[PDB]
């Protein structure tokens, strides 16, 4: 529910005691919780939304150039004046001319003449700039429960809370008053200010199309500056990356508009985050967030009611994820009230043995009429199963043969711990639940790891750090014995392991 | 593909009768069939989804049954506003298959 | 004019798709690619130049990969 | 309310292409499947073919294949249907109602259905007669 | 006289773009407007679940077409070594005073 | 030669056949089918969606 | 899209003035020393790879030519 | 119930065949009734002489 | 004779397209350009485009490029044009006739032109009219 | 796309006259240039190809010349079937350009 299907899903341990995991959510991916007969309950980032950004240096890469000027003092008769020169709207560049009998001229040599042509502007290119405060995420909730198969893209249905709650988060208020309707709070406390690096990127907008921008990048751009805003036409500073004018056969001056820079920079943005911005209104996608999830407030609704014997029939016929889970749908065709439906993954005979493990805890019925639509999230073991649902005579089955090993799990877990340790850094570190000098440790080394590496290797990317990372394995395979023949395998290895799985 | 046969092709009953419709897939359509009148012409009315159902709007002089590929449609009490042509529908595979027809005629 | 600042300086590592990053990893290959198809006879040059300088055998090629990718880019 | 409004009748020569338009109301237009289904003056109702009014999807049966495409427009919220190769067994009257469930793109089937499954809007009926 | 080679296009108008998905086993994604050839057409692999619409779960295959129109271009003429006329200018120092042009 | 919009060079051919923006040709009719098209347009999709 | 030829790989060397030659003699330059302005810690991480190559004291300043030559523009 | 993947072509047959040479110069060539997909080409070279 | 005969003049509707026949008699079909020819009546002659009969290939001016296709038939000897976005400017005569030195396809200008660059063959023309 | 000027309009003289056409290209077409006469609405007769030849059947009163850029036709007796609209055509680069047309008038 909201989660299934959805893939690069992950899920973590439990309450682990104190009832207070942490969990770094993102905007694609989404992360299940699930402890110890408290509702199983998932949560995503989609929409991280900033209002209220200010202008930091513009750019203009267009020009639209006119009037032109021009000198002709002379050789030996001085420099010239060209009043549209003392005006701050007119480039120039003093050239040198090569004068005789010719072109008007006693003596021989150089005149010194320019052109100073009219810059002007079209179509620029703005900064914005963002700093932590008037922001927010949007975080959606979405408790397993019981649903129907239309109630998990059905995005309007959390008016009324029956396990879908949208929140909002800002950074002014790092705690989520979120309370789910029928049973408990879960009430979440957040760190925006330790987002994805914010006051380090700017919104860049060309012509109703934005992405996020680092700012070294932003300030080391050699077009027109345009610092403050747009009230008219403004002073354009820096005036020399567009319009070019040179010499040649000593003939007047190729003034040149240098035409138009949106291909220019767009190749030259190839690490920029694609966002979208509507009354201004910045919304964005590709962040992430170290929301530390609360317990202890969750409660399942309604442990008691009774088993329920009944005849059970199949909505859809169910599925497998590729988080290897199962997905069913069932009816119960209707006999009474809010109440209980168990299921079981069966290794031995139709009935009598449960193996596996339910995802969704506490499944039930909501309602008394026809077909109540409950889904159910579960996991097989390895082997064969099948499934059993809550009578223990009139029933229907199935089986799965799961195709994996424990094996095949570990090594997938294994992989996804090295996207989330490439992706999030030091802060995937942050998923399992609170670990007192554990984590903390292995949080340490790697926030004090990552600095240094960010100064050394920060600017390289894919095709650049394989090859250091192929050079430096080369290096490691022969060197001598001590520090770097443990160099290779834990740095070479690093770089192209950080390379291969950015995606892909 | 998946032909569907409608039985009969035209019938006629008074007013206030029980009159029963057949049709028959070539194929297993399991519970995947729709039934509709349509007056000559005009926007039509509402009889059965999904073989059994009705739907809200719909008087419930009209019901449908059938499991495995026969299916029966009822009109419980025919009335002088219930002359249509008869038309049931397939769901499965595709290439959705209409009935031929079944029209009504007021005694 | 030259808008030398490409961005891939400063990616960022997030887990979305990047602004152009299925067409970035391929294209400084296919450049050396196509600069070395154009002029054929600066790798006989650099193959020249490279074996003057390490008398290592294994370093002869390293200077021909340094040589090779320096020609088509900064140059 | 929710409701399929169809363009008038055409007259149009045989061999050349006729275009009826369908224009939704009341409801979410990329939300529903619209199927187009002609019908004969005798001959009973017959499928022509499905787009998808998000994308543009399109989907058709075997009697038309290359004969017939299926365009959108979002903004206007209509649906175009074009049918080429016309013959004197064209002159028939076109339907388009919504399939209904329409959740990612083209048509779906095990999942469920009914409800309208496509019979409630239905535009009017376009006449379309091919002849000189 | 010149002879067009190749022309190159900058400033791209892209509109109409279609899209279509399948199931995860239901083969290749298709639209009728990728027989057109004035589209774009690439085929990525998308997620699919009953929260995406249909399938198993998994993996399904989904295209998207744009329309693609051009503005600006380059010619890109060719030139071949005859066809050409190259002007000489000869001028004689004598009976002639601050000349030039 | 060379045209832009009024300004006009002299390339190399081995130049100008290396550079990847969508060309024409030489058929000068209607649609022209604008070979490459493939630099010129980016296809993005979501993190795993649209 | 990127647009890689260069046109400087076939650059005609005629008496006049080029397309854009007095802007180019410093570009590749300036783009080197922009980076490593933005990028400082390259240079202690390069001379730590080129110092345990080569083995000569001459061969390692030429590797660090390479190095920090590749790492903007190749990069 | 059978989902539909790829069909194939085991036998086929060609329509017309539709040529347009160009010259050494005026570089490669065009051929309208390309640009749909119906039509299957490829492209080759010639003398072109006198 | 050496002789290009025209199909009869036809009627259209602005948007359809026209297709004007061109059989040749009297000499090798595939030896000779059949180039295509417009003459408004308030207009001089202006010249639309050029096929081979060998090998199909097509070229045209700048004001059509997009809207004339130009197909061939070798075994009855016949040029198919097809206009098509037609307009109330489009009401005009088409002719066609040849030029030889059409050894290969496309053009040929620099080698020989003249003797009946295209000025023989035309025959009776066809009136195009194009209205409601 | 080369503009090609007839001069003049149109023009009026009686049986047996001597008149001369100009053709003025705006860019060298060298002799690359034709002429014809059409009857209105009729098959046509045949003046000059190449700018300075005759073809073999037409009478021998109409003759051609011209080099740079402007070429003169020339008719030396003027005959009443000699009526018609007088075209001259570019050969050169292919956009090729008819003049505007030239007609004639029996006194
Ligand atoms: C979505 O939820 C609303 C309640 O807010 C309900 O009326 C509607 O039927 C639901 N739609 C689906 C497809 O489940
Ligand atoms: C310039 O023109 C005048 C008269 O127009 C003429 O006499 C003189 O010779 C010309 N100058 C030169 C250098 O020929």
């Amino acid at each position: 529910i909201r989660c299934i299907g959805v893939s690069n899903r992950d899920f973590v341990e439990g309450m682990s005691g104190g009832t207070w995991v942490d969990v770094v959510l993102e905007h694609g991916g989404c992360v299940t919780v699930m402890a110890q007969d408290k509702p199983t309950v998932d949560i995503e980032l989609v929409t991280t939304t900033v209002s209220n950004m200010a202008e930091v240096r513009s750019y203009c890469y267009e020009a639209s150039i006119s009037d032109m000027a021009s000198d002709s003092r002379c050789p030996t008769q001085g420099e010239a004046y060209l009043d549209k020169q003392s005006d701050t709207q007119y480039v120039c560049k003093r050239t040198l001319v090569d004068r005789g009998w010719g072109n008007g001229c006693g003596l021989f040599g150089k005149g010194s003449l320019v052109t100073c042509a009219k810059f002007a502007c079209s179509k620029k290119m703005t900064g914005k700039s963002i700093q932590p405060e008037n922001l927010e995420y949007r975080i959606m909730l979405s408790v397993h429960g019981s649903q129907h198969s239309g109630m998990i893209v059905n995005d309007t249905g959390h008016e009324t809370d029956e396990n879908r709650a949208k929140v909002e988060i800002t950074p002014n208020s790092p705690r989520a008053e979120a309370t789910l309707g029928g049973f408990g709070s879960l009430g979440l406390d957040c760190e925006p200010r330790t987002g994805l690096d914010f006051s380090d990127l700017y919104y860049l907008t060309m012509n109703n199309k934005h992405w996020l921008v680092h700012k070294e990048w932003f300030h080391d751009i050699p077009l027109p500056w345009h610092a403050g805003a747009d009230t008219g036409t403004p002073h354009w500073n820096n005036k020399e990356a567009l319009v070019e004018f040179k010499d040649a056969h000593a003939k007047r001056q190729t003034v040149v508009v240098l035409g138009s820079q949106e291909g220019a920079v767009h190749t030259a943005l190839a690490g920029a985050l694609e966002a979208e911005m509507d009354g201004a209104k910045g919304r964005l996608s590709s962040g992430h967030l170290k929301c530390r999830l609360k317990m202890d407030k969750l409660r399942l609704k309604g442990v008691s009611y009774s088993l329920c014997t009944a005849a059970f029939t199949f909505t859809k016929i169910p599925a497998e994820t590729l988080h290897g889970t199962v997905t069913v749908e069932v009816q119960y065709a209707g006999t009474d009230g809010p109440c209980k439906v168990p299921a079981q993954m069966a290794v031995d005979m139709q009935t009598l043995t449960p193996v596996g493990r339910l995802i969704t805890a506490n499944p039930v019925i909501t309602e008394s009429t026809e077909n109540s639509k409950m889904m159910l999230e579960l996991d097989p073991p390895f082997g064969d199963s099948y499934i059993v649902i809550g009578v223990g005579e009139k029933k229907i089955t199935h089986h799965w043969h799961r195709s994996g090993s424990t094996i095949g799990k570990a090594f997938e877990a294994t992989v996804r711990g090295a996207k989330r340790m490439a992706v999030l850094g030091d802060t995937a570190w942050d998923f399992g639940s609170v670990g007192g000098a554990l984590n903390s440790l292995g949080k340490g080394i790697h926030q004090i790891f990552g600095a240094a590496f960010k100064s050394l290797f920060g600017g390289m990317s894919w095709f650049s750090q394989i090859l250091i990372g192929t050079l430096l394995m080369w290096l490691g395979l022969n060197t001598k014995n001590g520090s770097i023949s443990l160099m290779c395998l834990a740095l070479g290895g690093v770089l192209i392991f950080l390379s291969t799985a950015v995606s892909a | 593909d998946i032909q569907l046969t409608q039985s009969p092709s035209s019938l006629s009953a008074s007013v206030g009768d029980r009159v029963t419709f057949t049709c028959q897939a070539s194929q297993d359509i399991r519970k995947y069939l729709n039934w509709y009148q349509q007056k000559p012409g005009k926007a039509p009315k509402l009889l059965i989804y999904d073989a059994s159902n009705l739907k809200t709007g719909v008087p419930s002089r009209f019901s449908g049954s059938g499991s495995g590929t026969d299916f029966t449609f009822t009109i419980s009490s025919l009335q002088p506003e219930d002359v249509a042509t008869y038309y049931c529908q397939q769901f499965d595979d595709l290439p959705i298959t209409f009935g031929q027809g079944t029209r009504l005629q007021i005694k | 004019a030259v808008t030398l600042p490409s961005h891939s300086t400063r990616k960022l590592q997030t887990r979305s798709q990047t602004w152009l990053e299925s067409r970035e990893y391929t294209k400084h290959l296919i450049r050396v690619e196509n600069w070395i198809f154009r002029n054929p006879g600066f790798a006989l040059a650099a193959a020249a130049i490279a074996w003057l300088l390490g008398s290592s055998t294994s370093q002869k090629v390293i200077y021909l990969v340094m040589i090779l990718l320096i020609a088509p880019a900064y140059s | 309310e929710v409701q399929l409004v169809q363009s008038g009748p055409d007259v149009e020569k045989p061999g050349a292409s006729v275009k009826v338009s369908c224009k939704a109301s009341g409801y979410t237009f990329t939300s529903n499947y619209i199927h187009w289904v002609r019908q004969a003056p005798g001959q009973g109702l017959e499928w022509m073919g499905v787009i998808n009014p998000r994308g543009g999807s399109t989907a058709s049966a075997q009697k038309f294949q290359g004969r017939i495409t299926m365009t959108r427009d979002t903004s206007t919220s209509t649906v175009y249907m074009e049918l080429s190769s016309l013959r004197s067994d064209d002159t028939a009257v076109y339907y388009c109602a919504r399939g209904g469930r329409a959740l990612f793109y083209d048509s779906y089937t095990t999942p469920r259905d009914g409800g309208s499954w496509w019979f409630d809007p239905w535009g009017q009926g376009s006449l379309v007669t091919v002849s000189s």
